[PDB]
């Protein structure tokens, strides 16, 4: 019964980025790797991540005005931001620490590279473990499963 | 989306194969995929996930891998309320709403905010919305009490065994998606996953519409466990697949039928021509290698042309208009592949838009209807060839209007353009039978169109020891202003030139172009 190749055992925390901008995140424990992963996502996609986290907070209308208002009403009416606070508290301790670390990774990227963050999304920082949970909750339950379109009767193309 | 898992017995080397192949918008921000690799002393995961998610949904490692497709799991119900006396009618009595006074800030054009009031009303079903036409609708979403979505994915993708994977999946914290699994021990699995309400009556279409909101008859409270849902493990056919088709041909021969499950779980509608090709490409091929698996994934057949051109062509050649006759001969000489050099493909699409609707899913035009008894060879034929030829007449005019001619090369109109990279397109619309998908936009004024949706993250993994994997990301690994990593993969996509995915430390160390030391202190 042939065993898989020996697992690699990281002795320091580092991202080795390849030539296509793929991060290989090595962490000495789970929280370290989640932090590295958050740093990497902020480097590669930070502006849109911050915007989306802002919206999952229910603060789209407040941060960016009328274009974001209908989403704000959809999410506040469905209690998404508060439910994400509840879900965050309801996490297992070990997994909550991974979420906290992923958020700290984003914040740390932005703190150390503030030139890379677009002005309009700076007001979103800092982000929290709960922001992460909230965006996932919006995506799964209130984009994929329950869309504003099917409830409000705006029924037309796939997007 | 497409997904394939192949058992060892169906391969030449004796190691399972997996295809990750989600199709989503190339522009919608929350649908953007990101590729990454995480390594600690205790786990390793490689793959893609939507930006902002802290766990990889399309993951694999040295032991196992998964992929996902959209299954449209009906996890919410929209209820039509009957309003009466400031409440709503429910079991023959008027019942008052729960109401809460909330508020939010709205940014004004001059940088300040105003406080805006927002009443949140709820019925026993859930939160209440008013549509533009006045319909009062309460939405009831299942699985609001399932906080463990991210952790479930994380435990699934780091599972030490199939048993550990299934116990994680069985928590029912991931509310939707088909999910396919493969590993180095040889197991493969398909699960029609999600959180589905237990109901006593009604098929899927009833529960997709506005359900009456005036009765506890339709007020569900419980949901299905994993073993109530369509699943397949190590089937006799030696593979599983899903290309967004209803879950009734996930393998061949099948292991269940629609009567084995409640009728509200999934539709019993005709499977798309792409989904039919998916079943054929796996079932008809044996002794598969990774290289062959990758070649089959590039399939771009105009299956719809196979089903219609035999009747359409002779009918069109009867027509006295010489442009229709010439169109007919152009279509007849076509090899029915969506290649860059095809002179007939664009014209064929424009005909199909009329014959099968703008989404190409219409069924009324065919002579022989779709049947689950012949799931990969129906529907077939042209019901009314004279009408179809009239459709061809219009489509000829449409093709010239859009593209300048009836015989412009497919890859001259169909382009993949990111920043200053501009390469020829190939493959096309799933509903026409193309397995590899590029949902081409409407053309601009010069007849040039680009993909709005389609191939995004594409990976193919053999669970050898060590594993061997290849992949591409159509729109690169970054979208930040000024990045060199947005347009740097699309040329490789145009040639199907896949990157070797690098999991072993030594491979990563040879490829490194940037090193970021970091440190975390809570």
């Amino acid at each position: 019964p042939q065993a898989p190749i020996a697992a690699y055992k990281p002795r320091s925390n580092e991202i080795l980025w390849d030539g296509y901008g793929v991060p290989h995140i090595y962490g000495v424990d789970a929280p370290s790797a989640f932090y590295g992963y958050g740093w990497a996502q902020a480097r590669s996609h930070g502006d849109n991540i911050l915007r989306l986290y802002g919206e999952a907070r229910g603060k789209g209308a407040e941060y960016w005005g009328p274009d974001y208002e209908q989403t704000t009403v959809w999410l506040l009416t469905n209690g998404v931001p508060e439910r994400a606070q509840q879900w965050y508290a309801q996490q297992s301790p070990d997994f909550r620490a991974n979420l906290d670390a992923f958020a700290a990774g984003i914040n740390a990227y932005a703190q150390q590279n503030p030139d890379d963050i677009s002005p309009d999304v700076r007001q979103v920082l800092p982000v929290s473990g709960a922001d992460v949970v909230a965006h996932a909750h919006r995506l799964m339950n209130f984009l994929y499963v329950a869309s504003p379109g099917r409830t409000l009767g705006e029924g037309d193309p796939p997007d | 989306c497409n997904s394939w898992a192949v058992a060892p017995g169906k391969t030449a080397n004796g190691n399972a194969l997996l295809l990750q192949n989600p199709h989503l918008s190339w522009t919608t921000d929350y649908f953007t995929y990101y590729e990454a690799h995480l390594v600690t002393p205790d786990f390793e995961i490689y793959g893609a996930t939507q930006i902002g998610l802290p766990v990889i949904r399309f993951a694999f490692n040295q032991r196992m891998g998964i992929t996902n497709t959209v299954n449209g799991m009906v996890g919410a119900t929209n209820y039509r309320l009957t309003l009466q006396d400031g409440g709503y009618l429910y079991d023959g009595q008027v019942r008052p709403f729960e109401r809460r006074q909330a508020s939010y800030r709205l940014r004004q054009a001059d940088g300040t905010t105003v406080d805006k009031p927002l009443e949140i009303r709820s019925s026993v079903h859930g939160p209440v919305f008013e549509r533009a036409d006045g319909t009062a609708v309460a939405v009831r979403v299942a699985g609001l009490d399932r906080p463990g979505m991210l952790e479930q994915y994380f435990d699934m993708i780091t599972a030490d065994s199939f048993d550990d994977y299934e116990a994680a999946l069985a928590r029912m914290q991931v509310p939707t998606f088909n999910i396919v699994y493969a590993d180095r021990e040889g197991t493969i699995n398909y699960s029609f996953n999600g959180v589905a309400p237990k109901r006593a009556e009604g098929d899927i279409a009833f529960w997709q519409g506005l359900v009456p909101g005036d009765s506890s008859r339709y007020l569900w409270t419980e949901t299905h466990p994993l073993d109530d849902l369509p699943r397949v493990t190590n089937p006799p056919g030696g593979f599983v697949q899903n290309s967004n088709d209803p879950p009734w041909t996930p393998t061949w021969p099948v292991t269940y039928t629609p009567k084995d499950f409640p009728s509200y779980l999934a539709p019993q509608t005709p499977h798309s021509l792409r989904a039919q090709q998916s079943v054929r490409l796996m079932s008809e091929n044996d002794d598969l290698t990774l290289e062959r698996f990758m070649a089959l994934q590039l399939s771009h057949r105009a299956v719809m042309a196979d089903r219609t051109l035999p009747d359409l062509i002779p009918a069109a050649l009867i027509d006295p208009d010489p442009e229709v006759q010439a169109a007919a001969r152009l279509l007849a000489a076509w090899d029915r592949e969506f290649t860059s050099d095809s002179r007939a493909a664009l014209l064929f699409e424009e005909w199909a838009r009329l014959f099968a609707g703008q989404n190409f899913a219409g069924q009324a035009g065919f002579a022989t209807p779709w049947s689950l008894d012949k799931p990969v060879s129906t529907p077939y034929g042209v019901r009314d060839p004279k009408a179809a030829v009239d459709q061809l007449r219009t489509a000829i005019a449409n093709t010239k209007r859009k593209y300048g001619a009836i015989d412009r090369p497919f890859g001259d109109a169909s382009r993949m353009i990111l920043n200053d990279v501009n390469v020829p397109g190939a493959a096309g619309y799933g509903n026409l039978g193309s397995f590899r998908v590029f949902t081409w936009s409407d053309p601009d004024e010069n007849g040039v169109r680009t993909p709005v949706h389609g191939e995004t993250w594409v990976a193919m993994i053999e669970f050898s020891t060590p594993v061997r994997a290849y992949g591409l990301m159509s729109y690169g690994n970054s979208r930040q202003p000024g990045t060199t990593h947005y347009s740097d993969q699309i040329e490789r996509v145009s040639r199907a030139d896949f990157r070797e995915l690098l999991l072993r430390r030594e491979q990563v160390e040879a490829a490194v172009q940037e090193r970021t030391p970091f440190n975390f202190k809570p």
